[PDB]
């Protein structure tokens, strides 16, 4: 039965991908400090298989951790496009979510979702390191629910 | 705790043990239960070639003792 | 049977490399007051499997500006030559018994450098080029001292055959009469494997990812496997050179167990060192080797030519 | 469709070219097989390809245009080309060597089935080969893009946008005016 | 890899903070200062509060002044841990970051217990502080401070005498005392070159004149001396914190003047005057007499000041923020002359730059 | 007062010079650094087992917003708009009118949680403890729209979280 | 010898979880095999434990239920499953568990706690809660003209 | 705190410090997470008499700047020269 085989292969590729999320070493402002605390010993993101890698070529997740300005927007889009696929975007904190404290400024992008597609929004200013971790585990469960091979089988 | 790093070390240790163990056992299997003959110099290869001729079965690891001298 | 012997060499190597990645992450983690992987499989035992699968179903990228053929060739060279470095290793019996096994390992290590130069150059990007030229500097730094350090040790063993080192050290480890050379050998292997505090060709905090910055997915995994394979192999070489294990011909597995423990501990010391020190500047590495090790290595090469002769303890040629 | 929904707007585009098309990208990807097979060497086929943005703007104007209800439009580009001249232009813009050779219809069909075996997205098919070598109909009786206010975009102004990524590093930076256009069937 | 020119292009985190403030009441503008040097949150709040308290011609109560110095010095510990360990992280020593960020995490808890926020407390306000310390907080700060010097001792074991660390930082990025002054440097960027200057000693604020501490001074003006100064400033911060724990006085924690500081919630719900003042302070906000002040503090990164222009209403007319890192980064090209690429990595770290304040 | 951080002349006697030579040749200070990371290997790690274990928080923690009620079930909010006036981010939007019983109550109460800076000014300004920041911090969403809270969402939050919110207010209201 | 006592403690943990099956369940569900004192259990099946000899942060924990509100949570668990009354104790905002210090009862407090519903058909969708502002003129339904 | 005697000795020796006296993990020495209620004091203006606001009004004491010169003897410095700092007696040299 192909349905059974593709279902199990979906679980494997999904499991491999959520178990090995490598965020891009990419942070913008104060939200990036709480992201540092998620890597720090109390939360130890690395224990979930979540490992920062500087090169976009070797990253699976972009965590937009801070305010995105108009001057920075093209560079953020550039390094997101240079991520191979599958790739995911986590929006962290009010600034990245929708502009936040600087929403009405002439120099700020009102939410990073105007520039890139976003999989998870983590609320807070900043979200606590635990809140960000909750967002990463929420991303993992979203990847767990993906049905790439089951949909291909029924195409 | 630190001893939770051991399981990965044990798995890594087992994998590094296999190549040496396998090579030693494969050598005995392919040389009639003995170490593979080592031929670093022409003299040793000459003796091994003579063993192959003397064996009667074209195997330099098949030894012939006094039973073969009349 | 020989084809089976080859497979029972490189498949375990790849498995040991995969689980070394877990061990480094755990060892580094606990030295950093955290745990490292402990979710993906019990105690993180499945973490390497997820990473490998992840990378190989990830999209590989060929950069627009890149030289296509060289870009693909370089990672193949890296892993293929990393595996080649293992075939003459006596554990206690080598897969390929060589007369000049040490000279074979020197040559194969020199050839492997071109997998860094060509990957960096073929990428056609500035951080990759900077990383590649750091490898040129690194090789210039350590290569001369490394060969002459080996020579001094081999003047006590008498040959370039790796199995002879087992005979040489039957009574005593060579680290006793050659601990100064063992110290300089150990640092050179860190520079040879591009390891901290000599991780300059990658130099993450400086070059993002250096020579492999444009590599993704499966091609990236090949460079990673090659590096960790070389870390283990270079520390097996060190164990044979300086901490020789006794070989009982009728119980060869006792050698393997003892020799494996020594190789593991030496590999752990690489992880230990990475956790402890800052990084050299790549000109300071060149001056370390040329202005410190090389003067001392030249003097000790003179001493180890004379010492066998004046003590009447020259090793046998055979 | 015209029976179920009599007031529908039916739009009939020629082959549409754009960044993610299966047209200019399809020809440029023939380069991995060396020469470029063509039925009758592409001298018997004529195409009038239309830019993606033109079709898009035509759809958007049809929504807002009350006159568009119940009509049938034909969206064609400004120029008609011989299939041979079009593919020659594609390889010139991409700076790839162009080695056209003649392949008869039955031979091209046989290879089409070869690629149909793929359970994924076939690189080509028998049906695809047919449509590429079909002449683009001339339909003067139907309204076109100009009837909806869209001014058709020439292929000469947008081919580089689609085909720049098909070049090697040597030719990446070549500018739009470096390649001479294709003969347009007047 | 020789650096022939450094051209910092900033503005990638410019968010028009100074323009936004013109549309806020003085209270509403206070949280913007948490997000400048977003590693020294409560120190930025204190500088803004001192400027407003100066234009208002009011004084915060003694207990609030002691709390401000206590949490100013805890904030200096937060800043120096981030400055030193990321500096080491860039230079390749990744392990101290992890040991010391567990300490940062414990100090984040102190922030959360007084304000309910781990970082952007919005706790220090013109008039005093927002709330009094919860019962039991000072015992836990004391327990933290008892052990912290050992954590500094472990950091120094890894770096201070390490020959690799010294090779990366000794004689790197030398700035002369004269150049440092003309380039507008401040803080450790002056004291590493031997200049004897620290605004807590020379132009003291809330209760810094009542505590005893030593200013560390360098002798070579390079990265290594500036690293030693930051390490010794952490030890002195612990020394100051000890005195604040012992000398904390009783009393109220915001100015007893309900035309500036809001009344207590119980008063607001009983007294007509208190309700009116609560209503007006949270809508129109207190008006500030017209005037202009430049007020500066010894922030962890250097001299942090505000040029605050009041037009007489309840919203500032102009608020110019002087970020110490702005002048420091302008000196990067000067300091990087003759150095290699990896030395520029070290020099960026030795300036201790956060772009929330450089760009605003 | 000041102190010099780096101003010391090494002793030039034979023992000291030979101590420094041993340090240079035998890498003693580098070996000492190895001892420190070794001691950490054998220390219990600081990591907690999230989500089965949680980082500590206090009653003052500022998290997700909620609209509260009196014990009778009546809404506390009487549409004074103090929270909307003080909001540093202009994240609050309010409309009000007389209710069918003449009560002064809101018909709109939106908080744009992507504008909000989670500063707590709104709960300070509220005269009746209607709007609070609760203790929840695990409400990340998959879409932006899910963070634009209207009054129905905020009342549900209050009903959902009131048991914890009331206990937290009880613990801290004497500090306010 | 302590190394022998350590093994007994680790071997005891297998019995403290009711045998190898229960031990392996908690090892694979929570990656932790510690045994604590059962502080209490909520109506959804979550079990709460303390061990005050553990360091602060590790001294309280929850073993989440295997099913909640009709969802299978044997493998899929998340911090939002903790109900509010236990949330305060689990995050150390209070010393007293709700078994000892019960929360005050109100007729409007949710009887059934809901976890994070994002990405499901129960998710929140924003909308304007106000009525139409301008009433438009409606023409008559008869031809008088 | 649960480290065996041998492990305590090992890390004590490697670090060169007695690490058990100043552990970086917190146990029972921390404050209880429930505390008795406070009873905060009031400020100096909480009086029923002799408390007229006009006598304690800081804002209304602010005055416009003093015009020293406008376009409508010994030399001076802005202040006395700064006194030279003293070396610390706690630890003059690090
Ligand atoms: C195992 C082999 C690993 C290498 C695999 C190479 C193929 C990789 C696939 C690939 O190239 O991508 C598709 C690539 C096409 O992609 P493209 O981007 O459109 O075109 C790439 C460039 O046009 C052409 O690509 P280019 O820029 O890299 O230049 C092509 C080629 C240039 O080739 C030539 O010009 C003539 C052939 C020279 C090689 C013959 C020997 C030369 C003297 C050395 C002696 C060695 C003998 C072996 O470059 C080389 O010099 C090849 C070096 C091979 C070294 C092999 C080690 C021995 O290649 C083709 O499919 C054709
Ligand atoms: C390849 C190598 C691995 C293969 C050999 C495996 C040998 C058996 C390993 C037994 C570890 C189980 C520990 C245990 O009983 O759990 C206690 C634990 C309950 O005790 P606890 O309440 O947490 O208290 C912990 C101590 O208070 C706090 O922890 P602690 O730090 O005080 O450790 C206590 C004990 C734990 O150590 C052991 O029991 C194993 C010692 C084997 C050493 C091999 C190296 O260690 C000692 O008492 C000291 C003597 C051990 C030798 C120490 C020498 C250190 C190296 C010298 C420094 C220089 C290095 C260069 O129960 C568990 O968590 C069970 C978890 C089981 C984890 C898997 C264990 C198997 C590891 C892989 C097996 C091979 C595949
Ligand atoms: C090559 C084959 C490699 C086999 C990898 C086996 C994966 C094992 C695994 O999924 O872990 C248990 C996982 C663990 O579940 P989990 O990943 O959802 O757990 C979430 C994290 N905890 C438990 C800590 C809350 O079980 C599964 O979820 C089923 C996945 C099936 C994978 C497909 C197998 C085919
Ligand atoms: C730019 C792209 C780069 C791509 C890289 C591709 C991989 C290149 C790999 C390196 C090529 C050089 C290999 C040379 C092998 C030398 C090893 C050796 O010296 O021993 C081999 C053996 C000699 O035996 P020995 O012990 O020395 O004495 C005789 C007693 N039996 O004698 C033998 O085993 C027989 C060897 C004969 C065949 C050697 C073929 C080498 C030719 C290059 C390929
Ligand atoms: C201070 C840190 C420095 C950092 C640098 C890293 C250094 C780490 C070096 C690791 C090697 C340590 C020594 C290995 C001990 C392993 C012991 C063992 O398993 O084998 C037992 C062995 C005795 O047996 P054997 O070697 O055969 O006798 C010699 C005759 N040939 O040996 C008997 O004990
Ligand atoms: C009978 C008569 C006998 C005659 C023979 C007598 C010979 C013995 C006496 C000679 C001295 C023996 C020791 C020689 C060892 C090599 C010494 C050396 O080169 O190190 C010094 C080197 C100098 O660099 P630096 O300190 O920066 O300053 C130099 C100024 N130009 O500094 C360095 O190299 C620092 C290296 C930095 C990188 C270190 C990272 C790893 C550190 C941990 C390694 C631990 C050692 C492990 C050894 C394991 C071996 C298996
Ligand atoms: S959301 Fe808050 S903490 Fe994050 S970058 Fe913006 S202001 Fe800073
Ligand atoms: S917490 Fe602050 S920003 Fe958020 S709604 Fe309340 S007043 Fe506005
Ligand atoms: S929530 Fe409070 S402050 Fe806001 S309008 Fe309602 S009653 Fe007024």
């Amino acid at each position: 039965r192909g349905e059974y085989v593709v279902a199990k292969l979906d679980d494997l590729i999904n499991w491999a991908r959520r178990s090995s999320l490598w965020p891009m070493t990419f942070g913008l402002a104060c939200c990036a400090v709480e992201m540092m605390h998620m890597a720090a010993p109390r939360y130890d993101m690395d224990r979930f298989g979540v490992v920062f890698r500087a090169s976009p070529r070797q990253s699976d997740v972009m965590i937009v951790a801070g305010t995105l300005t108009n001057k920075m927007a093209p560079a953020l889009r550039k390094v997101y496009d240079q991520m191979p696929e599958p790739r995911y975007v986590v929006s962290m904190g009010s600034c990245a979510n929708g502009g936040g404290y600087y929403h009405y400024s002439y120099s700020v992008v009102r939410g990073c979702d105007r520039i890139v597609p976003v999989d998870i929004y983590v609320p807070g200013c900043p979200p606590t390191a635990e809140a960000l971790l909750y967002g990463i585990l929420q991303l993992q469960k979203k990847i767990k629910r993906e049905k790439r091979l089951r949909i291909w089988y029924r195409r | 705790m630190w001893f939770e790093v051991l399981p990965g070390i044990a798995v890594m240790g087992v994998c590094l043990f296999i190549p040496g163990m396998a090579t030693a056992r494969i050598h005995r299997f392919s040389n009639g239960g003995k170490e593979k003959r080592v031929a670093h110099y022409p003299y040793q290869w000459y003796l091994m070639e003579r063993d192959r001729r003397v064996s009667g079965v074209n195997r330099s690891y098949v030894s012939k003792g006094l039973e073969n001298i009349d | 049977m020989f084809m089976i012997n080859i497979l029972m060499l490189i498949i375990p190597i790849l498995l040991a490399v995969a689980f070394l990645t877990l061990v480094e992450r755990k060892v580094l983690g606990y030295m950093q007051l955290r745990k490292g992987p402990n979710v993906v499989g019990p105690y993180g035992l499945l973490q390497p499997i997820a990473d490998a699968i992840k990378l190989f179903i990830k999209e590989p990228l060929r950069p627009a500006t890149s030289s296509a053929s060289m870009f693909i060739l370089a990672p193949i060279m890296a892993l293929g030559l990393a595996l080649t470095m293992w075939i003459p290793l006596p554990m206690p019996y080598p897969l390929i018994n060589m007369n000049l096994g040490v000279l074979f390992m020197l040559a194969m290590s020199s050839l492997a450098v071109y997998s860094i130069l060509w990957s960096g150059w073929a990428s056609n990007s500035k951080y990759a080029l900077i990383g590649a030229l750091r490898a040129v500097a690194q090789t210039i730094s350590y290569e001369v001292t490394l060969a002459i350090i080996l020579l001094s040790v081999l003047l006590m063993s008498g040959s370039f055959t790796l199995s002879t080192l087992i005979t040489t050290q039957e009574q005593m480890w060579l680290i006793l009469p050659a601990w100064p050379l063992a110290m300089m050998w150990f640092i050179s292997t860190l520079a040879e494997t591009n390891r901290a505090p000599f991780d300059l060709t990658e130099g993450e905090s400086e070059l993002v990812s250096g020579f492999n910055v444009e590599y993704a997915a499966g091609p990236f995994a090949l460079f990673f496997m090659a590096e960790y394979a070389n870390i283990i192999m270079m520390n097996i070489f060190t164990a044979i050179l300086f901490l020789g294990t006794s070989h009982n011909p009728h119980m060869p597995e006792l050698y393997t167990i003892n020799f494996t423990i020594k190789s593991l501990l030496l590999t752990m010391s690489f992880l230990w060192i990475r956790a402890s020190y800052p990084r050299f500047r790549y000109d300071q590495l060149m001056h370390l080797l040329w202005k410190n090790f090389l003067p001392l290595t030249l003097a000790l090469c003179m001493w180890h030519v004379s010492l066998p002769i004046l003590t009447s303890g020259i090793p046998p040629q055979t | 469709v015209r029976e179920t929904f009599p007031e529908a707007t039916i739009i009939k585009p020629a082959e549409i070219f754009g960044r993610e098309d299966r047209f200019l990208n399809y020809f440029a990807n023939i380069r991995w097989f060396g020469g470029v097979p063509l039925i009758s060497l592409g001298k018997k086929t004529v195409k009038q390809p239309v830019y993606i943005v033109d079709v898009t703007k035509g759809i958007i104007n049809a929504i807002k245009d009350p006159d568009a209800r119940g009509k049938t439009f034909a969206f064609v580009g400004p120029s008609r080309y011989l299939l041979f001249d079009l593919v020659q232009y594609v390889f010139a813009v991409a700076h790839r060597p162009f080695l056209p050779y003649p392949l008869p219809h039955f031979a091209y069909r046989w290879i089409g089935r070869l690629f149909e075996i793929s359970p994924f997205e076939p690189w080509t098919t028998r049906d695809k080969v047919e449509r590429i070598h079909t002449t683009d109909k001339i339909l003067p009786h139907l309204p076109g893009l100009e009837d909806l206010g869209v001014e058709a975009t020439p292929l000469e102004l947008k081919a580089i946008e689609v085909l720049r990524r098909h070049r090697t590093y040597r030719w990446l930076s070549s500018e739009i005016e470096d390649v001479q256009p294709a003969k347009t069937i007047p | 890899e020789m650096v022939r020119k450094c051209d910092p292009h900033i503005g990638l985190l410019h968010r028009g903070t100074e323009k936004l403030i013109e549309y806020k009441t003085y209270l509403q503008a206070l949280p913007y200062f948490d997000r400048l040097d977003y590693v020294s949150m409560m120190c930025n709040e204190q500088a803004y509060s001192l400027a407003v308290e100066k234009l208002l011609n009011i004084r915060p109560p003694p207990r609030a002044q002691w709390i401000r110095v206590l949490f100013g010095e805890i904030t200096r510990l937060l800043n120096h841990i981030m400055a030193v360990t990321t500096h080491a992280l860039d230079i390749g020593a990744m392990t101290p970051f992890f040991w010391m960020f567990e300490e940062r995490e414990k100090m984040f808890e102190f922030y959360e217990r007084v304000s309910g926020a781990r970082m952007h407390a919005a706790y220090v306000r013109p008039g005093g502080v927002h709330q009094d310390l919860p019962l039991g907080l000072m015992d836990d700060i004391y327990e933290f401070s008892k052990n912290f010097s050992l954590r500094i001792d472990e950091l120094e074991e890894m770096l201070t005498n390490n020959r690799i660390w010294r090779n990366r930082t000794v004689d790197i990025g030398i700035v002369t005392a004269e150049d440092a002054l003309n380039y507008g440097f401040s803080g450790v960027m002056l004291r590493g070159s031997g200049i004897q200057w620290d605004l807590r000693k020379t132009q003291p604020y809330d209760v810094y004149d009542q505590v005893e501490f030593d200013v560390p001074i360098g002798s070579r003006g390079d990265c290594y001396d500036r690293y030693l100064c930051r390490v010794e400033e952490m030890r002195q911060s612990i020394r100051i914190i000890s005195q604040c724990l012992n000398k904390m006085p009783p009393g109220e924690i915001k100015v007893d003047d309900a035309k500036v500081s809001p009344p207590k919630r119980a008063e607001m719900k009983t007294s007509m005057e208190s309700l009116i003042h609560h209503f007006k302070l949270y809508t129109e906000g207190y008006q500030v007499p017209p005037g202009a002040t430049y007020t500066a503090i010894e922030a962890p990164k250097g001299e942090f000041g505000v040029y605050l222009v009041s037009d007489g209403s309840s919203r500032p007319y102009r608020c110019k923020i002087k970020a110490p890192g702005f002048a420091h980064l302008a000196g990067l090209d000067k300091m990087s002359k003759g150095h290699m690429l990896a030395d520029v990595v070290a020099i960026i770290g030795t300036q201790d730059i956060v772009f929330g304040e450089v760009d605003r | 007062t000041y102190k010099y951080v780096n101003l010391r002349e090494p002793s030039m006697d034979m023992k000291s010079v030979t101590d420094r030579a041993a340090q240079t040749l035998l890498w003693t200070e580098l070996i000492r650094g190895l001892g420190m990371t070794l001691s950490y290997l054998f220390r219990e790690p600081a990591t907690i087992n999230y989500p089965f274990e949680k980082g500590p928080l206090s009653p003052r923690f500022r998290g997700e917003h909620a609209l509260r009620r009196y014990p009778s079930g009546e809404e506390r909010c009487i549409a004074c708009k103090l929270c909307e006036a003080v909001c540093p981010a202009q994240a609050i939007t309010i409309e009000a009118e007389p209710r069918a019983d003449g009560s002064r109550r809101t018909t709109r109460y939106d908080i744009d949680m992507t504008k909000c800076i989670y500063c707590g000014f709104c709960q300070e300004a509220c005269p009746v403890d209607a709007i609070v920041e609760g203790p929840n911090f695990e409400f990340s969403t998959e879409t932006h729209e899910e963070l634009l809270y209207n009054k129905e969402k905020l009342l549900n939050n209050g009903d959902k979280w009131e048991a914890e919110i009331a206990a937290n207010i009880q613990a801290d209201y004497l500090y306010r | 010898m302590e190394l022998l006592q350590v093994l007994k403690r680790g071997l005891q943990q297998v019995s403290g979880h009711g045998g190898l099956r229960g031990y392996l369940r908690v090892l694979f569900r929570a990656n932790d095999v510690r045994v604590g004192t059962l502080v209490g259990e909520d109506k959804y099946g979550n079990k709460y434990y303390e061990d005050n000899k553990q360091f602060f942060g590790r001294h309280r924990w929850v073993i989440y239920t295997t099913e909640m509100n009709g969802k299978n949570t044997f493998w899929d668990v998340d911090g939002s499953m903790v109900p509010p009354e236990w949330h305060r104790w689990l995050h150390c905002m209070t010393d007293d568990p709700p078994t000892v210090k019960p929360p005050t009862a109100r007729k409007f407090i949710w009887t059934n706690h809901k976890f994070n519903l994002s990405g499901t058909p129960q998710q929140y969708v924003p909308y304007s809660t106000t009525r139409k502002k301008i009433q438009e003129w409606v023409p008559p339904s008869t031809p008088y003209k | 705190a649960s480290a065996t005697r041998f492990i305590q000795w090992l890390r004590n020796w490697a670090s060169g410090r007695d690490l058990q006296a100043k552990l970086q993990l917190r146990y029972q020495e921390i404050s209880k997470r429930t505390q008795p209620p406070p009873k905060l004091p009031v400020g100096p203006s909480h009086k029923l008499s002799n408390n007229y606001y006009c006598t304690r009004d800081g804002r209304r004491e602010a005055m416009p700047p003093s015009i020293v010169m406008s376009s409508q003897k010994k030399a001076v410095s802005p202040a006395p020269p700064i006194k030279r700092w003293e070396l610390s007696q706690d630890e003059p040299y690090l």
